[PDB]
């Protein structure tokens, strides 16, 4: 019924009711729950804790930044040192009882659970958070690719029955070799590729020391947590879309269209929800307005001009405009550059430099004349062209130079020609001109001097004189 | 170099092959260094260096490093002009549909996927899903699913099917299409469908599918995944004075596209809600469509100046587009412009040129001659020598232009006489001097007019100017063949005054030995110019066979007539000069001199005539004064009588005898009668005087009044002008069309008061505005006519045909409108002209009818003849010389390579501004309509026979009572359907009534085979025919205007040709414009070039296909040679516009109008232009296949055949 995308956009965002305070707290709690589940899932990894421990070891030695290690502490290096020492001690205790007392033993399970509880009281920077996420994601993806390659090669029921515990164990290979169904000949032929795949799998499993079930459970838990957090954040932004448009209205007609401003505000708001905190007790609108404002202003400063002006120079121009308006209101006339320089605490030259570079290039279809047919673009010359008389002069100069040099001795004319680069691609200095016959440089210089000496004889220099 | 141009869809691979890199950022230049930014819109790494043989670093800067890549910049060390050729590309994050292949109706995507356009927009606008892969599901491809419906069938099936949104869904649907299976299905349905509308739908879709199959294009290429980027130098960002920069709107559009694409990638990386991604994709689509065509999809984006941005489509299309502003028309060097004065001393081949203007125009030639003769050692010495203006520079300039022709032009150039070649003569001054006799060809008068001058450079151009464009060669009007250099104004006045006759003048009755003695008597004041004398005249006659017979004899004449005979060339009778010479008489003199002596004699005679006319007009002393506007004494009495009887009739109206409308009508009638009588009285008073002869008796003599002489000579003025000067202005009209009751009773001599002047202004403003609008209308009409017939070139000599057109004198009542000689002059007969009542062959076949044979035909009283015509010519391309006949502007048979179509179009379009039963003879009566024929056998009366004193074959004596101009031409040439057309008889059969269905009536007709046809006639129709009557095919059923399509369909080609020719000649003849009918016949041939194939035969032609005619003729010739099933066709009549847009070449059609539709059609079909016509070769800079270049193009098809 409509063709303007703006109206369709408002139709689409108007279908969801507006949220209240309790809804905001509920969504924030869901986001925190998802983050906590993801952190707990990653913490159940033999390679995760050593990385944190060595990062703390480097940080405590006053060699690495403290902010890059952790970002906060959950409360239900005055304090970080004690907590990380406790974490190191518990890691030593767990490594002592990880396998000596038994994997299925209660000691290992209790130690792992309390390690999870301890690690839940931490707020890590998202950078190394995603760094640890990516490694396990890649491991899971490689396991999936190997499993799907095996599935494609073998193709069934026997694999499904033994998938729980013997997915990668050699018992499956032995039982396949023992099987004598009519289709097991090609399966036995493919067993070499399957052996290579499982050999590649052995390195991964010894790196993880979790077999197949444990990594599958960790991946499932992480996926559930991330999906729940994504749903919560998507709901939250879908709610705040109206705040985005309300804030973005105020900065129209600044070179950027309304929909682009709305999209930039949406991106800024997503960034805002990515770091929102509900324990502080402040509502979401106050925090989100700043991020939407910053996104809109950055987008305007970066994408509203044909010739891009850096952000700092944009701020300089804006402050100059504000002070100019204040002075214009105060004295009643346009403030001259010296006065603005004195007010702005900068030299006059900088003020003028700001003044000239604050222009927006004109269009080449601006109607120039009462009749609209004419435009500015058809009154623009091409300054890079060569005048035809100049080209004819160049040709005549080449001919005259050839005529003058033809009355000179072969060696001597060659010396001049291949010193000055006439009728050749490049120019040569005295050394390679000497390397022709007589390697000594001074003879080349003297013969060139003789060339010029005979070339300023009135008998053979009148034609070249007219070209000056 | 190249022989043809193709057009077609661009694949992503092809676009990537064009590109030299990928534009990743909207950056243009640095704000401080003004240098191009990397991976931007102006990147030097992608598009090339900014400086010649340099890179942005400055490390490789000379020509020694040509072709090398700066390893720290990437800028190739080469010329900067590569920035006008190198293109870029943008890898779109999401596919975007092309605006042209979606919104240019019919939507190609729409009818390829057999679904409506609004559905495709709903999918593109991200509102409805489409099922692409149905799988093992009840869903069908192309079925739309709403969002909630989509989730319903997702949760009820899952991954069994695939449903998508946007241009990506359209691309998936188009990529999975099996075109051959679709084509087979359409053919099978076409055979087994009984509805013709459905048949039209399927034939359109099948044509498009087969075009896709044959062209090799793929449907998915209509969706853009890679977007090409124009070279930067074609979208410049250049500095102006004061640091300001000027840019093109394409930069803004490209920046918007790049910004939205990058934001889409950012939103796809940072996982965002689907609503935001959908909005971003909508913005990307909108930006791409705006870049390709702004304003087509919706609201047009505007820049900082609050005006719409102009896109690529706007830059290739329109009046200000590339085709019309830069390709078909250009600004040229070696050109000048100046105000034009009159040179009365010049010859017909000479023009006065300023010295400074020629010095500027001929500068390189002066440099060359100074170098050759040794006055300058180099070219800079010559430059300073010319700038200092030495005398030998003037001598060099004199010798340069000694025999260098120059082209003079005046805008507008309505016909080819608007540009002519002259020999320059240097004059000290600033204005171009123009020969008076060419002014009528230029429509130029010296009130401030300006003319342009062009200098041909090469020898071929100079010889073309000297042979074809020289003013001496073009002294005949190509439209009608009449001379165009006829004298006017002061020449006519002088020749009239010198040849007038006076009673009792000095030297009356004297005997003179010859014209020399007459001149001697005039110079010695013995005899006046108007004295009646007897002169011995020696007169030579050149007959038709060339016999030269000289007779000397005594002739009664005047002194001035003998002195004028002094300059008449030998070979003409003295009777041409022994009369008072108005404009018509001088035109007859020039025509006779051309017809019996040639071209050089005609030019010399014209020059001498204009010299003598100017001289004796100066010697006459003719002056206009206030006493020459004599007002008859009868005007006052007649006005008094009219006013008194107006009072009487008003008093009678107050008595109620007659109504108001009758009173208005009769008051108008009496005022018209009074105006006519006053004009007659003024003319009688002004046109004569009383003199005293030698005997003393008062005698009646023609008046020597200045205004009377001006009007009677034809120099300037008419009877109406004199009527408003000295009689009554008359009745003027209220500006809605109504005539005011009271007229203007005062002429301009006595003067008008306020209201009379106000009424005059009422009509004056209307006249000015009508001229202003009609000029533009005529220009548009002549553009259309030029483009429809631009392809017509004389390609052969004899086409070997036997067809022809029968011509008779035109009769529109009891008198002739045009003689047979006028119509048959310059044509070629098709069959032998047999003498009536005899079997002898008076005129053989393939003979040109000149004046001699025209007189023969007139003497032997031939009523109907038949001659070859252009429309009946059967040449594959163009026409032949015999079917065209004489070249009017040359006088001989038309040469091969003549662009007869352009000449025809210009001839028709030039006079556009000038545009807005009792027997009377003795003979026999014949019935067919009623015809009355004299005893000689010429049918001289044609009369209608509504459904009579004499029966058929009965002799009738004399007196026996047997009982909006230019719109019309445009409508006739556009073949416009009348609002209430006349219903015609489809076939010869008996009429009968039918069931009168509510709303409108039906009638039935029974054919000779017993088949019954039903015709649908509206209620409000006067029905003429009666039941039980066998009406022949083409008989009128309901009266009204006849549609040209119907007469073509039912009656024939000759019928529609005759209809169009007669109507156009009628409208042009009401205004007194002479135009030959072969031009109209050429236009009609261009109107008949398509055909609907009815019987398909087996040559690959779908039934109902609008193929072009000569292809069918050639295919039928090959089929006959193979003896295998031929084809049958019905010829259509298309207007000049539709015929122009239906031409084979897409370059000409694109340059004409509707560039977007033509380009879309050609690109989808994959057309190929072979550059056979004038316009395409003009655009690509090659020689036109007409005239001097014609033979050249012939050699090309001598090479391509071998
Ligand atoms: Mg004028
Ligand atoms: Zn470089
Ligand atoms: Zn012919």
């Amino acid at each position: 019924r409509t063709t303007d995308p703006v109206r369709m956009y408002m139709r689409e965002m108007g279908t969801v009711e507006l949220l209240t305070r309790e809804g905001e707290i509920d969504i924030a709690k869901r986001i925190e729950d998802g983050i906590n589940q993801v952190q707990s899932a990653i913490a159940e990894y033999p390679g995760t804790i050593p990385y944190i421990l060595e990062q703390f070891d480097r940080v405590q030695a006053e060699e690495l930044r403290l902010t890059d290690l952790i970002s906060g502490f959950v409360d239900p290096p005055e304090l970080a040192r004690e907590k990380f020492n406790e974490l190191r001690g518990k890691f030593q205790n767990l490594q002592l009882a990880v396998n000596e007392f038994g994997r299925d033993s209660h000691q290992a399970s209790e130690a792992s659970d309390l390690v999870l509880d301890i690690f839940r009281e931490f707020r890590l920077t998202p950078k190394q958070f995603d760094h640890l996420v990516e490694t396990l994601r890649t491991s899971m993806d490689r396991v999936r690719t190997q499993e799907r390659l095996v599935m494609k090669a073998v193709v069934k029921k026997s694999f499904i029955a033994l998938f729980t515990g013997n997915e990668s164990n050699e018992e499956w290979l032995d039982k396949v070799l023992a099987s004598d169904k009519p289709y097991v000949a090609k399966v036995r032929e493919q067993e070499e590729e399957i052996r290579r795949s499982i050999q590649k799998l052995q390195m991964i499993e010894q790196e993880t020391s979790l077999s197949v079930e444990r990594i599958k459970d960790i991946s499932h838990r992480m996926s559930i947590g991330e999906a729940k957090a994504r749903r919560a954040k998507k709901e939250m932004v879908e709610a705040n879309l109206r705040l985005v448009i309300s804030i973005a209205k105020k900065y129209t007609n600044r070179g950027l269209q309304f929909l682009d401003l709305i999209q930039e505000g949406n991106i800024g708001l997503m960034k805002a929800v990515d770091k929102f905190e509900y324990r502080r007790g402040y509502k979401f609108s106050t925090y989100a307005t700043w991020w939407i404002r910053q996104a809109i202003t950055r987008s305007i400063a970066d994408q509203a001009r044909t010739i891009r002006i850096p952000v700092h120079m944009i701020e300089t121009i804006n402050k100059l405009n504000r002070i100019s308006r204040q002075m214009l209101q105060e004295m009643g006339r346009e403030p001259l550059p010296e006065e603005l320089a004195e007010r702005m605490q900068m030299p006059e030259d900088k003020i003028r430099k700001v003044l000239k570079i604050a222009k927006e290039p004109i269009s080449m279809e601006t109607p120039i004349g009462d009749d609209e047919d004419s435009h500015l673009g058809d009154f623009i010359e091409d300054t890079t062209l060569e005048l035809p008389l100049d080209s004819a002069t160049a040709t005549s100069l080449k001919a005259a130079t050839r005529d003058v040099l033809a009355g000179l001795t072969p060696r001597e004319a060659k010396v001049l020609r291949m010193r000055f680069g006439i009728d050749m691609n490049t120019d040569h200095t005295l050394e390679e001109v000497g390397k022709q016959f007589d390697v000594t440089r001074e003879r080349i210089r003297q013969i060139e001097a003789k060339a010029l000496r005979k070339l300023r004889h009135p008998s053979r220099s009148e034609v070249l004189r007219s070209f000056l | 170099e190249f022989d043809a141009i193709k057009i077609g869809l661009a694949s992503p691979d092809m676009i990537r092959s064009w590109s030299f890199g990928e534009v990743k950022k909207p950056e243009t230049i640095n704000y401080r260094t003004f240098k191009p930014e990397r991976d931007g819109l102006f990147c030097a790494r992608i598009f090339g260096p900014v400086k010649d043989y340099e890179c942005l670093c400055g490390k490789y800067k000379r020509l020694k490093h040509r072709g090398v890549i700066c390893e720290k910049c990437g800028v190739e060390v080469t010329q900067t002009k590569v920035r006008r050729d190198r293109m870029g590309h943008i890898e779109l994050a999401s596919p975007v549909a092309h605006i042209w292949f979606l919104k240019s109706l019919p939507s190609r995507i729409g009818l390829l996927m057999d679904m409506p356009l609004r559905d495709i927009e709903r999918v593109l606008y991200f509102e409805m899903y489409v099922v692409t892969e149905p799988g093992m599901t009840d869903l069908e491809r192309g079925q739309m699913l709403t969002e909630e419906e989509y989730l319903d069938r997702l949760e009820e099936w899952g991954d069994e099917f695939t449903a998508k949104m946007g241009a990506e869904a359209i691309k998936d649907l188009l990529a999975s299409m099996d075109l051959p299976a679709e084509a087979e299905q359409m053919r099978e349905e076409l055979d087994t469908t009984n509805s013709e509308t459905k048949r039209k739908k399927l034939t359109k879709r099948l044509k498009l599918v087969e075009a896709f199959v044959a062209s090799g294009n793929k449907p998915e290429w209509m969706i853009l995944t890679v977007l090409p980027v124009l070279p930067p130098d074609l979208r410049p960002l250049v500095p102006l004075d004061g640091g300001r920069f000027a840019t093109s709107d394409l930069n803004d559009l490209y920046r918007r596209v790049i910004n939205r694409n990058n934001r889409l990638k950012r939103l796809l990386e940072l996982a965002a809600p689907d609503i935001i991604v959908r909005n971003e994709k909508r913005m990307l689509q909108e930006s791409v469509d705006a870049l390709l065509d702004n304003g087509r999809r919706g609201r047009a984006i505007t820049g900082s100046n609050k005006r719409p941005l102009k896109s690529l489509a706007d830059m290739i299309k329109g009046k200000q587009g590339r085709f019309r502003q830069n390709l078909l028309g250009k600004r040229v060097d070696y050109s000048g412009r100046s105000v034009i004065t009159v040179g009365p001393y010049l010859r017909l081949h000479q023009c006065g040129l300023p010295k400074k203007m020629a010095l500027e125009l001929f500068k390189p030639f002066i440099y060359s001659k100074l170098e050759t003769r040794g006055l300058a050692t180099t070219i800079k010495a010559a430059k300073k020598m010319v700038e200092r203006e030495e005398a030998v520079v003037w001598d060099i300039l004199d010798e340069v232009i000694r025999e260098h022709p120059v082209l003079l032009n005046r805008a507008p150039t309505l016909h080819r006489l608007g540009i002519q070649a002259f020999e320059p003569v240097l004059i000290e001054g600033k204005a171009i001097q123009l020969h008076p006799l060419v002014c009528a060809a230029y429509n130029a008068d010296f009130d401030g007019d300006q003319m342009a001058v062009h200098v041909p450079l090469t020898l071929e151009a100079q010889l073309e100017a000297r042979t074809l464009m020289m003013s001496t060669n073009n002294i005949l009007s190509p439209a009608s063949g009449d001379p165009i250099i006829v004298p006017s104004q002061d020449v006519v006045l002088g020749l009239y005054y010198m040849t007038r006759e006076k009673i009792n003048a000095k030297g009356e009755g004297m005997y003179l030995t010859g014209p020399a003695e007459a001149e001697k008597a005039y110079r010695t004041k013995t005899a006046e110019l108007h004295a009646r004398v007897k002169v011995r005249i020696t007169e030579t006659i050149k007959h038709e066979n060339g016999k030269l017979t000289t007779e000397t004899k005594m002739i009664d004449t005047t002194v001035g007539r003998a002195m004028l005979w002094q300059i008449v060339p030998k070979g003409l009778p003295y009777s041409l000069v022994n009369q008072k010479l108005g404009k018509k008489q001088i035109s007859n003199l020039l025509n006779e001199a051309y017809r019996k002596l040639g071209l050089k004699d005609t030019v010399i005679f014209a020059d001498q005539i204009m010299y003598t006319g100017f001289a004796y007009a100066a010697l006459s002393g003719v002056s206009v004064g206030i006493d020459d506007m004599v007002v008859p004494a009868a005007k006052y009495t007649e006005i008094a009588e009219a006013e008194e009887e107006v009072r009487e009739i008003q008093e009678q109206f107050q008595s109620g005898l007659v109504t108001a409308g009758e009173r208005y009508n009769k008051v108008i009638d009496i005022w018209a009668s009074t105006n006519d009588r006053v004009a007659k009285a003024m003319m009688e008073n002004l046109s004569s005087e009383q003199v005293i002869n030698r005997q003393g008796e008062q005698e009646k003599q023609e008046s020597f009044n200045s205004i009377y002489m001006m009007a009677d000579s034809g120099a300037r003025g008419s009877a109406a002008q004199i009527r408003q000067l000295a009689g009554m202005r008359g009745l003027m009209a209220r500006p809605d069309g109504s005539i005011i009751e009271t007229p203007i009773t005062a002429n301009f001599k006595e003067g008008l008061n306020v209201l009379q002047y106000f009424i005059s202004t009422h009509g004056a403003r209307k006249g000015l505005a009508d001229t202003a609008l009609k000029t533009a209308n005529s220009g548009y009409l002549t553009r259309r006519l030029v483009d429809v017939a631009q392809d017509v070139v004389v390609t052969e000599h004899d086409c070997g045909t036997l067809e022809g057109v029968v011509m008779t004198p035109h009769i529109e009542g009891g008198d002739v409108k045009v003689a047979l000689t006028e119509l048959a002059l310059g044509r070629v007969v098709s069959e032998d002209i047999l003498k009536p009542g005899t079997d002898e062959v008076l005129i053989p076949r393939n003979t040109l009818l000149d004046e001699k044979w025209c007189k023969v035909i007139n003497d032997n009283s031939v009523d109907q003849i038949k001659v070859r015509s252009v429309v009946t010519c059967d040449s594959d391309f163009g026409c032949c010389a015999q079917c065209y006949g004489r070249d009017l502007a040359r006088g001989h048979l038309v040469n091969q390579g003549e662009a007869v179509g352009v000449i025809a179009a210009q001839s028709i379009g030039e006079p556009g501004t000038q545009l807005t039963i009792q027997a009377k003879n003795n003979g026999s009566v014949k019935l067919h309509e009623l015809t009355i024929i004299d005893e000689f056998g010429r049918t001289k009366e044609k009369h209608k026979l509504p459904y009579l004193s004499k029966a058929d074959g009965d002799a009738v004596a004399a007196g026996e009572t047997v009982a909006g101009g230019l719109p019309r031409v445009a409508d006739l040439f556009e073949a416009r359907k009348p609002k209430e057309p006349a219903i015609l008889a489809e076939h010869s059969g008996t009429v009968s009534f039918g069931k009168e269905t509510k709303g409108k009536r039906r009638l039935i007709i029974t054919r000779d085979s017993g088949d019954t046809y039903e015709e649908m006639i509206p209620k409000h129709r006067q029905l003429n025919v009666f039941e039980g009557e066998r009406i022949e095919r083409g008989d009128v059923i309901a009266d009204g205007p006849e549609s040209p399509h119907d007469i073509l369909r039912l009656r024939g080609i000759h019928a529609v040709t005759t209809y169009i020719a007669n109507e156009v000649q009628e409208v042009y003849r009401l205004q007194g414009v002479k135009i030959n009918d072969k031009h109209i016949e050429t236009i009609v041939r261009q109107m008949l070039r398509k055909c609907t194939i009815t019987f398909a035969g087996d040559s690959e032609f779908l039934p109902g296909e609008t193929v072009e005619y000569s292809q069918v003729k050639i295919a039928n010739r090959k089929l006959v040679e193979e003896g295998k099933e031929p084809a049958r066709f019905e010829r259509e009549l298309l207007g000049i516009t539709k015929a122009s847009l239906a031409t084979e070449s897409f370059i000409s059609a694109a340059s004409f109008q509707e560039t977007t539709r033509v380009l879309t059609e050609a690109a989808v079909s994959g057309k190929r232009d072979d550059l056979r016509g004038l316009k395409e070769n003009v655009i690509v800079g090659r020689l036109i296949p007409a005239g001097t270049g014609f033979a050249y193009h012939q050699d090309r098809q001598a090479k391509r055949a071998q």
